[PDB]
């Protein structure tokens, strides 16, 4: 086992609806163990959906990545529990007899702060303007 | 049995913007594959920047009906047509197994475009600092006028 992960977060979130259909989280960690066990597999948990964590290529380096609709991801802290092949056994075990998961302790947790997600105008102020000028013209000329 | 997809997610690619490739691997087979490996040495340093994500990515194991997803951001440093190829993935079907070689889908071939052009086609706030700007021309008469017909009228 990973004796006294050091970890070091780096996430990205999604800021513009525009031009994306969703919000993708993005969560980078890397990882160094005080006994220098390498190449474990990692499993990420938001808010009690799993979701698979890749291996980086260099040593250390893992990622976990979900997208939610623009709507339900609202803007706030997610925090992102990552557990171990034992301790994510136990969850899975758990989350099939119902029992409460909150008692099976994550190895480590990241919070990922999300902050959430002319010219017709131009005419359209110039024509008014226009339109009553005109209409100053003709009482000023009647 | 692995089938793979590689999709491009962004509606646009743009020169020095970021562009988000996710591969999708699902096991149809019966069995686990193990040893699962992707490859995609289709971009190189020189042309695509790695933002976040893995060209190369190895997992121990798939679970039979299961899937695996797969995100990389890059960003294209130069614009032009670039060919999206399919990504390479290696695995085994079976314990001491040959090794399967199998291709992701290719998305094909892609239009990046330049920053300038992109912002020719797609520039907001523009209009809104825009505005202001143009009220100064008729600052004098405006005022000037109707201060006239008021005491005039």
């Amino acid at each position: 086992a990973c004796l006294e992960p050091q970890i070091t977060p780096s996430y990205y979130t999604t800021s513009d609806a525009v031009i994306s259909t969703e919000t993708v989280f993005i969560v980078e960690i890397s990882l160094t163990c005080k006994n220098r066990v390498q190449n474990m597999a990692l499993y990420a948990d938001v808010g009690g959906k799993q979701f698979p964590v890749t291996r980086g290529q260099d040593v250390g380096r893992y990622q976990v990545s979900w997208s939610l609709d623009h709507k339900s991801a609202h803007a706030g802290t997610y925090e992102v529990r990552f557990f171990d092949e034992e301790s994510y056994s136990l969850l899975r075990k758990a989350q099939r007899n119902n029992e409460d998961i909150s008692i099976i302790p994550p190895l480590f947790t990241v919070s990922v702060d999300h902050r959430g997600t002319t010219e017709v105008l131009a005419a359209a102020i110039g024509l008014v303007i226009y339109y009553l000028a005109f209409s100053a013209k003709s009482h000023i000329q009647a | 049995r692995l089938l793979a997809s590689k999709s491009l997610l962004n509606r646009y690619a743009v020169e020095g913007r970021d562009l988000t490739l996710q591969y999708n691997i699902y096991n149809v087979g019966s069995s686990a594959a193990l040893d699962v490996e992707l490859s995609d040495d289709s971009f190189p340093p020189e042309d695509f920047g790695i933002v976040s994500g893995m060209l190369n990515v190895k997992w121990d194991r798939i679970a039979p009906a299961s899937n695996v997803s797969h995100t990389v951001v890059l960003r294209p440093l130069k614009a032009g047509y670039f060919n999206f190829t399919s990504a390479t993935i290696t695995y085994l079907a079976q314990e001491d197994g040959p090794v399967v070689i199998g291709s992701t889908s290719a998305p094909g071939q892609g239009g990046i475009l330049a920053q300038r052009e992109f912002d020719r086609r797609f520039s907001f706030l523009d209009w809104a600092a825009f505005g202001v700007m143009t009220l100064p021309s008729i600052g004098i008469p405006l005022l000037l006028w109707y201060s006239s017909k008021r005491k005039y009228d």
